[PDB]
């Protein structure tokens, strides 16, 4: 024989790691026994499946054949090198209770061994493997001209139709992690920032997937100091579910990031993070917005000025306030805060200048929101002045032309004297002859019906005579 | 594309012939076959740690009815799971991933096997 | 500038023309003679398609003059081969280089 | 200019060690500087040791030393040039005892027969030489290496050194001129690998 | 589905119908380390030991450790004579331990945590567990004398930056969840096992820190940990009141916090319950009383809402 052979330590180590082969090979085979023990379920659970529990005792009878001279040998042997001697290196005696452990509990082993196994269709298998191999590519990085093979990686995954199929194996695979920690590497480059979409685009996939990459934000927070965010907002937006669990620590250090930018496009990213970290699917909670709520006076501490000067010509600090009045709009013992908005109508006159704008779409995307989120019939006659840019509207037959299907949903939002009620209706006439992005349109529709449902009356029946032609 | 610069400069073959003897020194030696592994053997491995890792599996016909137990051994050649196999193009020298022998190599090192177990129980 | 010199002489005849993948064996040393590479080295011959510039240049015009069967040192020319880049790792820049080249067979 | 401080210290392992350390970082590795390393010293071969390997070589002589003009015949039963991966060693050639001592077991740039300033040589491709094993590619009237064909043979003039070698029948243009004639000459027959030659001797062909 | 499914086949079978009985072997594992100068069981603590006493600044998780922990963690007049008898019985799974000085290691690798929250640490405070119940005042000594001979002061800072950290119910985490505080229960009933078998040299060392030049109070942390978590009991109380009946989770959730608590409580009863007449003098300076005081509120008034149903009474008795 071989193994029971003495022989000096610095040997037991190399043999050792010879049988950590073996017993990761058995590790192996067991989940693939399991597997086919799995294909060969699923065949009667169909059966029961279309006849719509008793059988499962059979089940048992293999069920407990699974937990397991050979490991005996390997345990006994262990324990005689750990017996005769006093060995020393610890790195050898850490391989070797590994082992011992690796072979005292194969059953738990198993487990924590589980996750990571996965089954594939066999028609997919092709794809997987080379999506497997760029992954070793990637993990090749992960000890590391930098700058290209990396971007190799990312194209080669995108091209991947499997990044769609098997979901559940790309959160197997840990690999955002990995790639996460290059750029967390990197971070302490141009083409860091393609494959940062990419790790966005992956968050983008599922829920299962991006709650986990949820759980790293504040880690790529810190990171986002210096676009990391653009993941940030795509880990939350989705899911109200984890976006209720998010930090205030997340934000402080958001808000941390607002501190010498107003010396900027950095700030208004900023912005657009705690844009999106409320008001997600559906009306923003109460939860998340209330704590952003506390805290957003606290950092900024006649900037209609600064709007308007911008309006009439640098590009960076004006899209600032524009973002931040949105930010302030999405939003909203809850009573009480929520009306310290308006003081700090800490906008009011602010929404006239929407009136003054007609770059440009963001300064009404922004407003428009903030007012129908917080803000009488003759006020709305006041407002009559975002018609400006439905005398705009036929301008497009540029920075324009595109821009109306965007105004098409603007329009549409304020559903919540007289013969200038006839004229912006009129204009809305005008967009009813636009309908003479398309359901849009159709939802401008029941901006119409909504118009007629609102509300002297007789101009608006002057607007429907001009509608009447 | 530094290590075929290394093949270039130091001999696969010149290596195998390096397996053979005890007169070759010792340390020396431990560097001729580290690089050996080195040159070669040790990027495909390095992937392969973590492939291996990864235990995903596919359904393939084998797969479906790979069984297990009797009422036990190790390194079947069944099982399969994924794995990516290692590309090795020659170090060819004329306008990554270098090869090597394989099944010679195994031999080889098998047969050093042989030649370390029946002098090393013997002692 | 190129000064490939036959050794052991071939059929004579057969000289490689477009396409035909050489099958050969070959050594490469430099003007120090120094070994750099050996076909003998891993055994296995080495195949190489004719006029598909995966060659050095002076190898595309010295294997050329190659019968069948024949043996032939190669003084390739630097500016011919990888040249005053050099040889990344491999092969010094402005350095001639010396083969022992012998065809098996055109393919 | 590290790699020029080994050179500038010749042999000292301690610089060595320093470059592995540059090689690489706590796991990481800058592979760039590491290229550069080696296209620093892999190319320039000189300043790391190097090494390959040939194949065992022998010499054969004549028993007897030479101190008239003399003459000598060696038939080419066998040539196997490319066995192994050297090419077959057969030079033959003129020397003495004092300059020329053939010990396999190394000992001069790769090889045994041609080497030393005393001994005299011939063989391969395009006829010619070797002296310090320098081959000087004096070109045969017309050709071929060595296979088991050619009586190769040789003749040396008393006290002048005029050796020519003779390509079955067919001498090898001029050649060897003026050397010392300290102790007596002897013919010689290096080999290598599976290789057999007859002496036409006693049986003479071509004089 | 078929392939798709077959995952769910896996993760199925991974669930509890395969989170199987064969837990026996871990003892007869730790025989087989010890059978047999050094034992080889001894080897992997000195091992693990030596693991700890290098540098990290923070550290490795070293899942093979906090396996190991777990292994040496597998070690548990009817009323008395039997429970003796079971009580030399779990003395021998400790001494068993105890000859190795894995205290040592142990306290060794917890001063090593510093900051960390990690679960390796649990592990090891499982293990301290594991090795110091039935207050074992042999282990305390060793320990003690550990910590007196290296005078490591990072240790009691390390359970300090942690008590002072740890975890807690607080609230709004509670008004997010309706659509580790275990740990803290685990930590704390560690630490009652320092002192259980009253060793009041070793409870005014955590007291006072005489060996090393800094001192601490470990105990005036884990009032100020009472405190925190009392004033989440207590806002528990000003939400909770005024809807009178509670749901569910918040309910067997809080009521772990009250485990955790009623931990606390206990841990302090073993800090003063000798003749400490000096933690006492540290309590005449603590602001315990107010500590007592809100729960006497809370109680005062949340039993009663509880008493409200009987199905309520079933968190009332806790």
């Amino acid at each position: 024989g071989l193994l029971q052979m003495k022989l000096p330590e610095s040997v037991k180590l190399q043999m050792c790691n010879l049988l950590e082969y073996f017993c990761d090979q058995e590790l192996q085979h067991r989940v693939e026994s399991l597997a086919a023990f799995a294909e060969r379920y699923v065949d009667k659970l169909q059966a029961n499946q279309r006849s719509r529990t008793s059988l499962s005792s059979r089940l048992r009878s293999l069920l407990e054949t699974v937990r397991l001279s050979l490991q005996e040998l390997v345990s006994h042997m262990v324990v005689r090198w750990a017996q005769e001697d006093y060995v020393q290196s610890p790195e050898l005696v850490r391989a070797m209770f590994s082992l011992l452990h690796r072979q005292y509990d194969g059953l738990g082993e198993l487990l924590r061994a589980l996750p990571r196994a996965y089954t594939i269709s066999p028609s997919s298998v092709e794809d997987t493997m080379s999506l497997l191999e760029c992954l070793g590519q990637i993990r090749s990085l992960l000890i590391v001209q930098e700058e290209n093979l990396m971007i190799q990686s990312i194209g080669n995954i995108m091209n991947n139709k499997v990044f769609y199929q098997h979901p559940n194996l790309m959160r197997a695979l840990g690999m955002h992690e990995t790639v996460m920690e290059v750029m967390v590497n990197v971070l302490g480059p141009k083409m860091v920032t393609s494959c940062c979409r990419f790790l966005c685009y992956f968050c983008r996939i599922s829920r299962q997937n991006q709650r986990s990459m949820f759980d790293h934000l504040s880690y790529l927070l810190e990171n986002s100091g210096i676009t990391p965010l653009d993941v940030a907002a795509a880990s939350v937006i989705d899911n109200n579910e984890l976006a209720l669990a998010l930090q205030e620590q997340d934000l402080e250090k958001v808000v941390s990031y607002l501190a010498g930018c107003g010396l900027p496009c950095g700030g208004e990213r900023y912005l657009d993070f705690l844009r999106f970290a409320v008001f997600v699917n559906g009306e923003s909670v109460e939860e998340n917005a209330n704590v952003v709520v506390r805290l957003l006076i606290r950092k900024p501490e006649g900037l209609l000025a600064a709007i308007e000067e911008a309006i009439r010509i640098g590009h960076a600090i004006m899209s600032f306030y524009a973002a931040l009045i949105d930010l302030l709009g999405r939003c909203a013992e809850a009573l009480r805060i929520r009306a310290i908005l308006r003081s700090l109508l800490d906008d009011l006159v602010g929404i006239i200048s929407l009136p003054l704008q007609i770059f440009v779409p963001d300064h009404k995307a922004s407003m428009v929101l903030f007012l129908d989120r917080v803000y009488n019939q003759d006020f709305l006659l006041h407002v009559l002045v975002g018609f400006l840019p439905d005398m705009r509207a036929a301008a497009s037959l540029t920075e324009m032309a595109l821009a109306l299907n965007r105004y098409l949903c603007l329009a549409v939002l304020p559903l919540i004297p007289l013969f200038a009620g006839t004229e912006h209706r009129a204009i809305m006439v005008d967009s009813m002859l636009h309908t003479v992005r398309g359901r849009s349109l159709t939802k401008a529709q029941r901006d119409v019906i909504e118009d007629c449902l609102m509300a002297r009356p007789s101009m608006l029946q002057h607007l429907l005579r001009r509608l009447v032609f | 594309r530094v290590a075929h610069a290394l093949c270039s400069h130091v001999d696969q073959a010149q290596l195998l012939h390096a397996l053979e003897d005890a007169h070759l020194p010792g340390p020396l030696r431990a560097g001729y076959y580290d690089l050996l592994i080195s040159i070669h053997l040790e990027s495909a491995c390095r992937s392969r740690r973590s492939m291996l890792s990864e235990y995903i599996v596919p359904l393939t016909p084998e797969t479906r009815a790979i069984t297990l137990f009797p009422p036990g051994l190790p390194g079947v050649g069944v099982t399969t799971s994924l794995r990516p196999p290692h590309h090795f193009s020659p170090p060819c020298f004329v306008a990554l991933s270098p090869a090597i022998p394989l099944e010679a190599l195994r031999d080889k090192a098998l047969r050093m096997l042989g030649e370390a177990v029946r002098d090393g129980g013997q002692h | 500038g190129v000064q490939v010199e036959t050794i052991s002489p071939g059929d004579g005849r057969t000289f490689p023309k477009r396409g035909q993948t050489c099958v050969v064996h070959y050594t490469g040393m430099l003007e120090d003679g120094k070994k750099f590479d050996s076909s003998r080295d891993r055994n296995k011959p080495f195949k190489f398609m004719l006029g598909k510039q995966e060659v050095i240049r002076g190898w595309e015009e010295g294997v050329a003059q190659m019968s069948v069967g024949q043996r032939a040192k190669l003084t390739i020319s630097p500016d011919y081969a990888y040249g005053a880049t050099g040889h990344p790792g491999i092969i010094p820049p402005h350095a001639t280089l010396v083969f022992d080249v012998e065809l098996l067979k055109l393919e | 200019s590290i790699i020029s401080l080994l050179d500038k210290h010749g042999r000292n392992h301690k610089v060595l060690d320093v470059l592995c350390s540059l090689c690489v970082c706590n796991g990481v590795a800058v592979r760039s500087n590491q290229d550069l390393i080696t296209e620093n010293l892999l190319p320039g071969r000189e300043l790391l040791l190097q090494t390959n390997l040939i194949n065992y070589v022998t010499s054969i002589r004549p028993n007897i030393f030479v101190g008239g003009k003399w003459y000598f015949e060696v038939m080419v039963d066998e040539v196997v040039p490319f066995l192994t991966a050297q090419a077959t060693h057969l030079r033959v050639g003129w020397a003495l005892t004092e300059g020329y001592s053939p010990y396999p077991g190394g000992g001069e740039g790769w090889g045994g027969n041609g080497v030393g300033d005393d001994l005299y040589s011939y063989g391969f491709d395009g006829l010619h030489l070797w002296t310090g094993h320098v081959a000087r590619p004096v070109t045969s009237p017309g050709q071929h290496l060595l296979a088991p064909e050619d009586v190769v043979s040789c003749c040396l003039d008393l006290s002048v050194p005029s050796i020519s070698f003779r390509i079955n029948g067919c001498p090898v243009q001029g050649v060897f001129e003026a050397f010392n004639l300290d102790g007596l000459f002897f013919p010689v027959v290096s080999f290598s690998a599976g290789v057999k030659v007859r002496f036409l001797l006693g049986e003479f062909k071509f004089l | 589905p078929t392939h798709r499914a077959c995952n769910m086949f896996l993760e199925s079978y991974k669930a509890a119908w395969i989170l199987t009985e064969d837990h026996s072997f871990e003892d007869r594992m730790i025989d087989d380390l010890s059978k047999a100068k050094p034992d080889p069981l001894h080897q992997l603590v000195l091992h693990f030991s030596r693991t700890a006493l290098t540098e990290k600044s923070k550290l490795d998780e070293d899942y093979l450790y906090m396996a190991y922990a777990d292994i040496m963690a597998k070690s548990c007049e009817v009323s008395f004579e039997e429970k003796e008898m079971e009580k030399q019985r779990l003395l021998y799974q400790q001494s068993r331990l105890h000859t190795r000085g894995a205290a040592e290691m142990v306290l060794q690798m917890i001063s090593a945590c510093k900051g960390e929250t990690g679960a390796m640490v649990s592990s090891t405070l499982k293990l301290g567990i594991s090795i110091l119940n039935g207050g074992n005042a042999e282990v305390q000594q060793k320990m003690l004398d550990y910590l007196k001979d290296k005078k490591e002061v990072g240790f009691f800072q390390s359970i300090q930056a942690l008590m002072q950290t740890c975890s807690v119910l607080d609230l709004n985490a509670f008004e997010r969840q309706n659509k580790d505080d275990e740990f803290t229960q685990d930590l704390f009933r560690f630490l009652q096992l320092l002192c259980e078998g009253h060793n009041n040299d070793f409870q005014n060392y955590l007291r006072t820190q005489t060996g090393n030049t800094t001192t601490i109070n470990i105990i005036i942390c884990t009032v100020d940990y009472l405190l925190r978590l009392q004033e989440s009991i207590s806002d528990f109380y000003w939400y909770y009141s005024g809807k009178d009946v509670i749901e569910e989770q918040g309910k067997r959730n809080f009521s772990k916090a009250m485990s955790v608590a009623k931990q606390v409580f206990n841990s302090l009863t073993e800090y003063i319950q000798g003749p400490c007449t000096g933690n006492q003098q540290s309590l005449a300076h603590s602001r315990l009383w107010d500590a007592v005081v809100g729960f006497l509120h809370v109680f005062a008034h949340m039993m009663m809402k509880l008493a409200q149903d009987s199905s309520q009474i079933e968190l009332l008795k806790e």
